[PDB]
């Protein structure tokens, strides 16, 4: 009889004490602000239509974030752009921005002997 | 669940396992790490495009027929034909399989966005803004990068299209 | 609290944490056994007038009968009641496909020779318990009789 | 000045996993593994050798498996660090000691420079890149027909501002007059498709006439 | 990055022959790249200097 991972979705404790519980895999009928995600029943999060960027992963496209209450949403992949393609049309940059971007790479781990 | 695997519902077996200590947690922890790494791997391949570019409806790509690799408009999943071909061709004991973060439709959206950008704007949507370029001129500059002077495309464009259309 | 407890930390960073595994624990206990009304005991096995000699051990199939083993184990007669693969306290919770009862007599200090995997005159030349024996060995003094 | 306001998690995971691995290896010394005590001095005060040996063998078994787990975890995670180190060495070579034509190998946009900076157990690359900005739409053509011969851009793209035609470099709008210096000829102009008509300028033609 | 979002001068990184374009396609647990490449054909011998 049914079992699953009790996953606590939390903001930082610095931000808030409220948390939501994802009961992985189980359907909400068997669990006992209740939402049947395709990852499992999520208790204590509010379903919202607005597809924000993914803050905390849940699964199957649902993510959760704090907005104060925990909200759960199907994440957005980005804004939508037809580029106005036409067989006679070129776009050319008239200016530029020098951006300096930071890429951080591991190079070592601590040397240990036991 | 290391306890469900080793024991099932058996309080005495579960208690004996506590004497072996953190080994039950180390496995849950290591598999959690592998699991989050899979979403990271998928994101770093497909989320290279920050903006879901769309194709125009008029597919006037200079004779090149992308119909097998662009999305099918008749389908809810928005796979291409070659994606649909690929996705066709290729319990209780405490194990569980977790759903990926990005659904197959989200990977199709990203794959569509990378392809739409590529055919409508070339490299530019990668290197910044998706500056559109007519596809024949994009191919002519791709030719210029392989050391073949760009007239060799325009003077052979119907052949180059027919070779590409056949190869797809 | 479960998150704080599983991270071994009094503070938690933003995330999703697999704090616990739930299971819809069983509401009630069923018991089901065959509706066998026969009680036919080991009585004629324990209390026979003469037993077999050890070389020709008398074997009786106790079968298709209920057997309370507590009324055996409570008998103060049984100086040895060594069991293997099953424990006396639980025998009444089990049911068995067949229960062969093998009965014979041997000199007192030689009783210790009977146990599975032992060797010597009984175990070598008269009656050998297999190393994967599941069963109980019952022995009691009979100088008063034999 | 913006780097002050801004990936360290991918590096802190190294510090945090080595810490958690050692901490877990120390905590497993408290584990009994079926022995009557976790501390061997208990076994050896409580019991004499013939009984202690079985107790010690349980502790040895569980401690040796704890330590083989650690060393297996570290060997795996060291292979991951060496992948990151070889990538960092390649970035040092190709982004710092060079300029890279490899798209997104040295940050977003077209790579100019990279500067290395030391970090704890890591390297930080400040990739300086050219990101093009302020797009304008222009009408474009693959070739100009002049006097029946097809002119193509020698290095660039033909653009029209509606009225005129110009050559520009592709990645920045500097409009230049279409000339036999800025264009090259291949074939008669019937074979190309999408062609347009505009008067290419020969610098010799005015200069010779100015004699 | 190098075959879709770019064009690669790296021999064999984006198929056999000189790389033109690559198109990404999704697959189960994977990505399929359709590398479009220019392969030269119909050699003729010439004297050179
Ligand atoms: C390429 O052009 C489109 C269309 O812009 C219109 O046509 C131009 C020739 C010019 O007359 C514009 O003023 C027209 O609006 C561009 O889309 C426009 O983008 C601006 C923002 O820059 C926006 O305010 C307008 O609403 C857009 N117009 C339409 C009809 O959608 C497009 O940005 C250009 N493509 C690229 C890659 O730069
Ligand atoms: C190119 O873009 C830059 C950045 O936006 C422009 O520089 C700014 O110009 C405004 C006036 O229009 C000034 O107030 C800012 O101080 C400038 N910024 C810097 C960093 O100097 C520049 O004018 C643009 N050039 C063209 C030709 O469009
Ligand atoms: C691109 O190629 C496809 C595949 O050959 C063409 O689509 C086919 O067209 C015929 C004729 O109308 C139909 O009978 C097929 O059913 C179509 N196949 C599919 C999968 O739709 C398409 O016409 C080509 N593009 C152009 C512009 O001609
Ligand atoms: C280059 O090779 C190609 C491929 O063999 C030739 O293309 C074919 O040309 C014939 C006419 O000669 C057409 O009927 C075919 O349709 C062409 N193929 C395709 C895929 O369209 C081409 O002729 C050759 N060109 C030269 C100059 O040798
Ligand atoms: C063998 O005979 C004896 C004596 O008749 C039986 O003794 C009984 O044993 C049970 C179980 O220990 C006791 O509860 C009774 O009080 C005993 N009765 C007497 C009068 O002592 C014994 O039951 C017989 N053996 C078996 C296996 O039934
Ligand atoms: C296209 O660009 C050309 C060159 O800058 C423009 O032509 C100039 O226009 C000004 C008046 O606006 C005249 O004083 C110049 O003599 C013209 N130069 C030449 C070489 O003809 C033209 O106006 C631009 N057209 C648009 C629509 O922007
Ligand atoms: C581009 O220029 C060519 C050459 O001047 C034009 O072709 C001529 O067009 C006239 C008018 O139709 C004909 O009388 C000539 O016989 C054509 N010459 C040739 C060699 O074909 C062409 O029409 C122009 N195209 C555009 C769009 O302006
Ligand atoms: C905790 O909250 C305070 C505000 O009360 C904030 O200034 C601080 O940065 C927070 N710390 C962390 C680690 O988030
Ligand atoms: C549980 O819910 C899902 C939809 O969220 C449904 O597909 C499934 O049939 C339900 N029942 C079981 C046993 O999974
Ligand atoms: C989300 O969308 C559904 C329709 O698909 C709508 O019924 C629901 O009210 C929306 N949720 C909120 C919080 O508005
Ligand atoms: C562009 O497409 C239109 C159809 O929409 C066609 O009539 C025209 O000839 C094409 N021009 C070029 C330069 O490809």
């Amino acid at each position: 009889c049914s079992f699953g991972g009790v996953s606590v979705i939390t903001p930082g404790t610095n931000t808030s004490n409220q948390v939501a519980v994802l009961y992985q895999g189980v359907n909400c009928t068997e669990v006992p602000n209740v939402f049947q995600t395709r990852a499992g029943c999520l208790i204590g999060a509010e379903h919202v239509n607005n597809s924000y960027e993914c803050d905390i992963p849940i699964g199957a496209g649902i993510c959760a974030s704090y907005q104060q209450s925990i909200i759960a949403y199907t994440m957005s992949l980005g804004a939508e752009n037809s580029v106005a393609y036409s067989n006679n049309s070129i776009a050319i940059p008239t200016n530029f921005t020098i951006s300096v971007t930071t890429e951080i790479l591991p190079v070592s781990m601590t040397k240990t002997s036991v | 669940d290391c306890t469900m695997y080793i024991c099932g519902d058996s309080t005495e077996c579960s208690n004996l396992l506590l004497q072996y200590g953190s080994f039950c947690t180390q496995l849950n922890r290591a598999l959690t790490g592998i699991a989050v790494e899979q979403d990271k791997n998928t994101q770093e391949v497909f989320a290279q495009v920050k903006q879901i570019y769309k194709t125009p409806p008029i597919k006037d790509f200079g004779g090149f027929n992308f119909s097998q690799i662009l999305p099918d408009p008749s389908k809810p999943s928005k796979r291409s034909f070659i994606e649909d071909l690929l996705f066709n061709k290729v319990k209780f004991n405490g194990l569980t399989v977790l759903p990926p973060l990005l659904t197959d439709e989200m990977i199709a959206q990203y794959t569509s966005a990378l392809l739409a950008g590529t055919i409508t704007s070339g490299w530019t949507f990668g290197a910044g803004a998706a500056l559109q370029i007519p596809f024949a001129m994009q191919m002519a500059y791709r030719f210029n990068g392989i050391g073949v002077t760009q007239n060799v495309l325009y003077e052979n464009q119907k052949l180059i299209a027919n070779q590409f259309n056949s190869a797809i | 609290s479960e998150t704080k407890c599983t991270l071994k930390s009094f503070t938690v960073e933003k995330g999703i944490y697999q704090t616990s595994n739930f299971r819809v624990q069983p509401t009630e206990s069923i018991v089901r056994f065959p509706n066998i009304t026969n009680l036919c005991p080991f009585g004629e096995v324990f209390n026979a007038t003469r037993f077999a000699s050890v070389y020709a051990w008398n074997r009786k199939r106790i079968s298709n009968c209920v057997a309370d083993y507590s009324v055996l184990y409570n008998s103060a007669s049984f100086s040895t009641f060594k069991c293997y693969g099953v424990s006396p306290t639980k025998l009444n919770d089990l049911c068995f496909t067949n229960v062969y009862a093998d009965s014979f007599v041997i000199r007192g200090d030689e009783v210790r020779q009977i146990a599975p995997g032992q060797t010597g005159k009984i175990a070598d030349y008269n009656y050998k318990l297999p190393d994967d024996f599941t069963g109980c060995v019952i022995a009691w003094n009979s100088n008063n009789l034999d | 000045g913006k780097i002050q306001d801004s990936a360290l998690g991918k590096l802190q995971n190294v510090v945090n996993q080595n810490a958690q691995a050692l901490n877990t290896l120390v905590k497993q010394l408290s584990s009994n593994f079926g022995a009557i005590s976790s501390v061997l001095n208990d076994i050896l005060s409580r019991l004499d050798k013939v009984e202690a040996e079985v107790q010690i063998d349980r502790l040895i078994t569980g401690r040796l498996q704890s330590l083989q787990t650690y060393v297996t975890q570290q060997l795996i995670r060291a292979a991951e660090i060496r992948a990151s180190a070889n990538l960092a060495a390649t970035k040092m070579s190709e982004c710092v000691l060079g300029q890279s034509k490899r798209v997104d190998f040295c940050g977003k946009g077209y790579h100019l420079m990279s500067f290395p900076q030391s970090a704890p157990h890591g390297v930080v690359f400040l990739h300086v890149t050219y990101v093009p900005a302020q797009e304008k739409n222009f009408t474009t053509a693959p070739a100009i027909c002049h006097d029946g011969k097809a002119h193509f851009p020698r290095e660039g793209v033909f653009v029209s501002n509606g009225t005129h035609w110009f050559v520009t470099q592709r990645n920045f709008y500097e409009p230049q007059i279409i000339t036999t210096d800025n264009t090259f000829v291949s074939g008669n102009c019937d074979v190309v498709i999408g062609i347009v008509n505009n008067t290419v300028y020969d610098p010799l033609q005015p200069e010779l006439d100015s004699f």
